[PDB]
């Protein structure tokens, strides 16, 4: 039987403000202040916001508003403690429905039917209880399916710049990413109205509002709100997922921007800070959002992330995508030399990885040949790279016999192999039976990483 | 009223002001400067006063207006020049007496003396007006004429008593409306702070092109009628100058030009000569000057008065958007915007995150450029307009890798930049066709389909030709070009071309100064016909060299073909240009 | 071939007109159990103000109100906003809150608590006391109708549980 | 194609009378525990708790 | 008349503090002070006698830090004594000026009087209406091929020059300054050093007394020995003049600020003494904004004859343009005039490089009535040919004089007889506007008619 109770705490007013230091509100005569504890800012106009304690003195309690601090006094400004973290109203209604970034519904809807409250932060799942990702998801790209394999339970961001259409790639792969249907819960950090209203026109043809759900923080709205979005997305996430045995397909876009709030409070927080400003603790933020996503022991139920990280300058050194690509499962890289030369998706397969890719691409799972191809396509593309950069420096006719054949293949790898179009949905097998006919260019005794098996099978 | 207790730079801690808002409105010192509250620190209130700080004394009373920042919407505002925190500076200019801009002056941000003619809207006695509803309209001038007053956001009631037809002054009363018992007493103008975004009924996907007027960005990477644009590039780029084009022979309905950190000799430059050129919308010749205000707000002026230009130019464009009107603003400073914000950041003490930059850098420039777009205005009629911000990114140094313009190039849908390279060499518009993109490409089809149906075609192989002689040039340079193919001399020839005569225009020359839509379309398919013809002629097995002597001819035609006054009319240079391919078709088949 | 490429851009029209109505329907109902549960709350409010109107039964009620959000201040003295209905029963009783307050707290009774002069609004608080800090800048709003909004507020899943049964979909937890 | 695709866009009375079930099981639900639920919420309102801060 | 003499007459007495509460770097920080202003000038008296002059940068509750200008080297907290004037700095401004040789700080090294003051200017100034601004668009006849024909310096354009160390930067600015003049029909020139060599202050004043111009120069020499903290002021006192002798004088002025380089290094200076933002490069983040506070001083005004022209003297450090000073400096000046250390090492004088030059008044104050109607469309062409020349000779170095095509040669041939024949003149040589078009249509004349596709037809058919 389920236990819920009812009961009633009071909560204080406290009209006492000290600071209101950009977005960060100090109060003076707090009681017994509680960490990370939700507190409503009652503005002199009427208006209400929702606050985050981050620090907490002897008497002071520092608090982050989340719809910003424009406006806020300190005569006739009173903060009430709700005693409380904040946790946001789930339920399985919520598929269909379109959030704000601070969980307020936009759809011109009713406030969500509580099922339970669950806190945003969640815990650690245990690292016993967790189940490793082997059902591979057949994402239509041909780039991803081949080459760098997505799981259920996998953390495979997109590592874009910006310009590149990372939006439409990852709205590819939640038009078509069934198994070789998935719940979504959409996360919009900052992105602005147009690439909004694109995925929801693209959930929306594709059928998908029947089973999504959407927390769009727009650029419009607050910026510190940035970091609230993703917690709430991921925990609607973990409801479902968990607690209802979907399988949900958590997209997370511009983990930048979420990462650009955090900087903000950090640097009004005046903290130590780590590489270009950005906190310290980053990574422990990213990880935190990052590491809610897996398969579950008992549960039948996953959440696969594809947070759609932006490159500020792309370049992957960056605090950002390298704090990134070192928590999460892999990267998909989407590259500006590729979409200058026209190809989409222009998924840079190099530097893109997957860590799943070496469980979820074996036999019987797909094809015995997957794992062999995967690794000479790589190695023909490398080698094509080179042979493009030696074709640039050097003399073309300097150029060997391989050399020529690896330009060929790099000219056909890049230009028919990963050039995909838009709802072209290329199968597992057919990526695969493609990749064969750009591989028998080749002669067998040049292909060193096919296994000779495969070769004699295949070839 | 407060008190003075430390003035370091353009920030003013005011001690004794417990009740202050932030970013509220205040008057520091005796002469009544302009500032916001960026922090409260107890009975503190630190302040970015909008004017020169020299000679605030320690106890000078500061004054708490209540209101934030608000930006006096109405008429009049069209053809005038604003100072930043919309001080108009003609009549500071004719109050004063003096060439200089005083301290403190406190001149009415509109006109109060000038009566307008006013006539009433569908709206009468009784009815439920909404929020920026029309009830009525003032003639403002020949070209923006019918000037609708939109009743103030979130003001609502019933209409108790409505002006009748006639003159009125902007102070007198136009409007009553009664909501919830309590009469509201409405003007011709209404504030509006311009922190927050005029409110709108609901965006809209912009699909109309925004027709620049130059060759370059009108066809390669074109931008729509609400979709924000980044013109970064270091100076002599010819941001400035792609910027008044724009302003000058946009079809947008009105233009805010906002000048951060430009020259006075600019805007000086746009007011010598806005009125004398003239438009022929409306039917009527009318001047440029009628349908475009200024907010000039140079570099010598305070630093803190950047932002509050910034955000008084969008608001004034967000009100010409709520009339219905296809307004596009142009900031031309948006990393002048940038570095006045790192100044005041580190005259406060906030951490310099990237370069200095204050840390929130992105987030405003966000919001800033998410006020644009196409919407449908917030109350009955039914009207739409559209807001669109072409704002030139200046990168320090050169670069592109600058915090503002990564900011500003993630935030923006258009990036038209401009390399130095062709900034000297006089190859303006000096754009870098190799990293500038449009991505409303792919939503002007409709318009491309509608219109010109080439066109998308023709731009696509345009662009596809200027890669392919990137290329040619790339590995020509370190390697000759002894060994290259006939098709890649015809593309090295006909994309040198190409710069040469279509992308470059003069915008100060009476033939290129504006190249409308049909003439850079026509202009376009001259130039592939040309590359077609060359390509075809050569593999029917001439040679490139004796086909480039004998089409001498064909070639001058073609590169003097932007010498067309497109005044003549679109019936008389598309005549031309038909006959241009005609002759030229023949003259390389008589060749050949 | 093109009459195939047209029918394929009307027919994802379709899709979108189906899925437009669907959702409408879908928060058609939702805003219906919204509807429903407002009445629930709607009706709490009738009798909690009916129960405030029963002099006897609301001399313990305003027992507890007080002694429980004066222990949440923890502050020798304190000011009490309330009706001007009970301002009378209120200093009838101020002897029995400050026993009871010195009772429950390990500290001293309350050294001095006083009735403020501005009463609460009566068509909004239906009863209870909002008290607050000796300088009138901590308050508690232990009205009942603010107890009933926090109610409302932070024990939805029960009454979901009460009202609507189980959660089908859900199996953990 | 465009006679079959108006039809398709007109279809909403079917939809709105299947809701229309959902929201006479909602009435009769309410109707039926709103005795209880107010009952049990007037309790909870009416009955505090004088609980001091443990700290 | 002038009703500005009777404020005049007015005693007005001010503080002696004799409280420091601390010295530290370049900063000296005042105690107990009564109601100070933000930048009144104060009057520190050391120990040991000497007066040092500063002004007051953060003023706090009772508290004032004051920054001197001749360092706080000797700064004593029990003796030093502070006079506040209770009025920021303020220049004595007088007609009598010009012919005057003054310090850094505005004292007249002249060895004569002091000057008989018209009126106290502040030197900050005030910024000028953008209403009440007149476009320059009246043409300078520099002499300098380079600066007439291809860089034309409107009457009140900012054109700066830039140039490295070794350039002849000072020889092309005093050719400039003894052959500028209107082309349709003198200058009162104001000189500012600021950290320059006793040579280059020598040369400057004697050339200026060679060329008789030293009866309209009031020169404000701030050598490298005098302190570096009133290289900021040094700019303000010489544009404060300039702003009197042109706006309320009606005087057409030359303002030349030499060493800008020099004076952002004091800039940065200052800011690296504080603990203020770095910028680029460990300049201030606000360097754009003191140095547009110098520069935007230029410019003619509506309804005043007066015009002040300025062409400040920077030194790029490697001589890049990438650099913040010149960055900057190209950003909020009218143009730049860019002095080319590959044209010097080749023999050219001057050895002006005109692609990275500028101008951007030349757009108006060249046309068909102020000069010849074919001006513009001649320069557009010669920057063309000019930077095509430029690749060919980069070409011919990589692959051979052969392989360039007869477009290639003829760039090259061109480019020979324009650095050699056009860019190339004599240091006391000027030529008038219509000569250099004249010389510049001779080098287009070396090229055929057809390949000219930056002229207008009826231009080319009329000029060729
Ligand atoms: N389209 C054009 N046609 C003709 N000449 C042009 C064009 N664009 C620029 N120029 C020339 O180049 C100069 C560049 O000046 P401009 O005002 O455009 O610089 P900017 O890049 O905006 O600089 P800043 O960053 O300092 O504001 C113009 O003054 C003009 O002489
Ligand atoms: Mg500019």
């Amino acid at each position: 039987a389920v236990e819920q109770g009812f009961n009633v705490k009071p909560r204080l007013n406290y009209n006492t403000v000290s600071g209101v230091n950009g977005p960060l509100v100090i109060l003076e005569k707090v009681k017994f202040p509680r960490y990370n504890e939700i507190v409503n800012l009652t503005l002199p106009d009427g208006t209400v916001r929702q606050g985050q304690v981050l620090e907490i003195r002897g008497d002071r309690a520092i608090v982050q508003v989340f719809e910003g601090t424009s406006g806020i006094d300190v005569k006739k400004t009173t903060v009430e403690f709700t005693g409380e973290s904040l946790r946001i109203p789930v339920s399985e209604d919520m598929l269909g429905r379109i959030f704000d970034g601070s969980g307020r519904p936009i759809d011109n809807g009713p406030k969500v039917f509580a099922e339970d409250y669950l806190d945003i932060n969640g815990s650690p799942i245990n690292p016993y209880a967790r189940i490793y990702p082997e059902e591979m998801i057949s994402t239509g790209v041909s780039a991803i399916d081949t080459m760098n394999s997505i799981a259920r339970g996998q953390k495979i961001p997109i590592f874009s710049a910006s310009g590149l259409p990372h939006n439409e790639i990852a709205a590819q792969i939640c038009r078509q990413a069934g198994l070789v249907n998935f719940s979504i819960v959409f996360a919009a950090m900052g992105v602005n109205l147009e690439t909004a209203r694109f995925f929801k026109q693209d959930f929306e043809e594709n059928g998908s509002l029947e089973r999504t759900s959407l927390f769009l923080n727009l650029a419009n709205d607050p910026t510190i709100e940035r970091i609230i979005t993703p917690r709430l997305a991921l925990t609607t996430a973990e409801y479902l997922a968990y607690q209802t045995e979907r399988h949900v397909l958590t997209i997370l876009t511009d983990m930048s921007s979420y990462a650009d709030a955090l900087r903000e409070v950090s640097a009004a927080r005046e903290e130590v800070p780590g590489r270009r400003g950005y906190p310290g603790y980053m990574y422990t933020d990213l990880s935190t959002i990052y590491e809610r996503a897996g398969r579950v022991e008992g549960r039948n139920g996953s959440i696969t992330q594809i947070p759609i990280l932006t490159m500020p300058n792309d370049d992957i050194t960056h605090p950002i995508p390298d704090l990134t690509g070192y928590i999460t499962e892999g990267q998909i890289f989407v590259d500006r030399q590729l979409h200058n030369k026209g190809i989409y998706p222009p998924i840079n397969v190099l530097p893109s990885l997957s860590r799943l890719m070496k469980s979820a691409i074996g036999e019987g799972m797909t094809r015995k040949d997957h794992g062999d191809v995967s690794n000479q396509l790589y190695a023909k593309y490398a080698i094509g790279k080179d042979a493009a950069a030696m074709k640039a420096v050097v003399g073309e006719e300097a150029l060997s016999i391989e050399d020529k054949l690896s330009l060929e293949f790099l000219e056909k790898f890049e230009k028919t192999f990963i050039t995909q179009g838009a709802y072209e949905d290329r199968t597992v097998f057919e990526s695969l039976d493609q990749a064969w006919s750009l591989l028998r260019i080749y002669p067998k005794e040049m292909l060193n990483r096919i296994s000779p098996k495969i070769l004699d099978e295949f070839y | 009223y407060g008190a003075i207790y430390s003035v370091s730079g353009p920030v003013v801690i005011a001690e004794n002001m417990i009740g202050c808002a932030m970013y509220e409105l205040v008057k520091v010192g005796h002469d009544n400067l302009v500032g916001e509250v960026i922090r409260i620190d107890g009975d503190k209130a630190t302040i970015q006063v909008y004017e020169e700080t020299a000679g605030l004394t320690v106890g000078d009373p500061v004054l708490r207006t209540g209101k934030p920042l608000s930006v006096e919407l109405g008429p009049g505002l069209m053809e005038t020049i604003y100072d930043g925190i919309q001080r108009p500076l003609k009549a500071i200019k004719e109050e004063s007496q003096s060439i200089y801009i005083p301290r403190g002056i406190d001149t009415p941000a509109l006109d109060r003396t000038i009566k307008w003619q006013f006539t009433p809207g569908k709206f009468q006695v009784g009815d439920h007006i909404s929020g920026g509803d029309i009830y009525g309209s003032v003639f403002e001038n020949s070209l923006i004429s019918s000037h609708k007053i939109l009743l103030p956001p979130r003001s609502r009631g019933t209409i108790t008593w409505i002006a009748p037809a006639g003159e009125y002054t902007l102070d007198e009363k136009i409007l009553e409306v009664e909501f919830d018992g309590k009469k509201s007493d409405f003007t011709l103008y209404h504030t509006w702070p311009v922190r927050v975004p005029r409110p709108v009924t609901e965006k809209l996907s912009a699909d109309y092109p925004l027709l620049t007027g130059q060759r370059v960005l009108d066809a390669l990477f074109p931008c729509v009628q609400g979709g924000t644009t980044c013109i970064p590039g270091a100076f002599g780029c010819g941001k400035t100058v792609i910027s008044q084009s724009l302003s000058k022979y946009s079809n947008s309905d009105a233009i805010i030009y906002v000048g951060c950190g430009e020259r006075g000799n600019e805007m000086a430059e746009v007011l010598m000569e806005f009125p004398e050129l003239y438009t022929e919308m409306s039917g009527t010749k009318e001047p440029i000057m009628k349908r475009t205000t200024l907010v000039a707000n140079t570099s010598n002026m305070p630093v803190a008065a950047r932002e509050a230009s910034i955000y008084t130019g969008i608001t004034l464009a967000e009100y010409f958007r709520d009339q219905g009107k296809n307004v596009s603003m142009i900031a031309d400073s948006s990393s002048r915007w940038a570095e006045a914000l790192r100044e005041i950041s580190g005259r406060l003490g906030e951490m310099p995150a990237d370069q200095g930059f204050p840390a929130y850098l992105g987030a405003k420039l966000a919001s800033f450029y998410e006020r644009a777009g196409k919407a449908v205005a917030l109350g009955s009629p039914d009207r739409t307009g559209s807001v669109s911000i072409v704002a030139a990114v200046s990168p320090a140094g050169g670069d592109f890798s600058d915090p503002v313009t990564t900011a500003t190039l993630g935030i923006t849908q258009v990036f038209w930049g401009l390399d130095k390279k062709l900034a000297q060499r006089k190859h303006f518009p000096s754009i870098n066709t190799s990293v500038s993109y449009s991505k409303y490409t792919n939503v002007l089809n409709k318009f491309y389909d509608s219109n010109y149906p080439e066109f998308p075609v023709l731009r696509d192989r345009m662009k596809e030709i200027l890669s392919n002689a990137e290329e040619l040039e790339q590995v020509v340079q370190l390697v000759g070009k002894s060994a290259l193919s006939d098709s890649d001399k015809i593309t090295l020839d006909v994309a040198t071309l190409i710069k040469e005569d279509f992308l470059q225009q003069n915008g100060y020359s009476t033939y290129d100064a504006f190249c409308p839509i049909w003439k850079t379309f026509d202009m376009m398919r001259a130039f592939i016909s040309y590359h077609d013809e060359a390509q075809k002629a050569v593999a029917n097995g001439a040679n490139w060299s004796k086909l480039a002597d004998s089409t001498g001819d064909v070639k001058h035609a073609v590169s003097s073909s932007k010498f067309f006054e497109p005044s003549r009319g679109e019936k008389e240079v598309h005549g031309e240009f038909e006959k241009l391919l005609s002759t030229m078709q023949e003259r390389f088949a008589e060749s050949t | 071939g093109n009459f195939k490429s047209k029918l394929k851009k009307a027919m994802l029209s379709q899709q979108i007109t189906k899925s437009t109505i669907a959702n409408k329907m879908r928060l058609k109902v939702l805003s219906a159990r919204e509807q429903s549960l407002d009445g629930i709350f709607e009706e709490t409010k009738e009798k909690l103000s009916g129960i405030a109107n029963n002099r006897d039964e609301y001399k313990p009620i305003l027992q507890s109100l007080i002694v429980e959000a004066l222990l949440k201040l923890l502050e020798p003295k304190a000011i009490v906003k309330a009706l001007e209905r009970d301002v009378d029963l209120i200093e009838s009783m101020k002897d029995d809150i400050m026993r009871e307050y010195g009772e429950k707290a390990q500290r001293a009774p309350l050294e001095e608590i006083v009735i403020s002069n501005d009463y609460l609004n009566k068509d909004l608080v239906s009863g209870g006391v909002v008290v607050s800090n000796a300088s009138d800048k901590i308050e508690i709003n232990n009205t009942l109708e603010e107890r009933l909004k926090l109610l409302s507020e932070e024990a939805l899943p029960a009454i979901r549980l009460e009202l609507y049964g189980p959660s089908k979909t859900r199996k953990f937890f | 194609e465009q006679k079959n695709a108006g039809g398709v866009g007109e279809l909403e009375k079917k939809a709105e009378a299947g809701v229309q079930g959902e929201l006479a099981e909602i009435k009769k639900i309410a109707e039926k525990k709103k005795d209880d639920v107010v009952k049990i919420l007037i309790e909870t309102v009416i009955k505090p708790s004088a609980e001091v801060h443990i700290n």
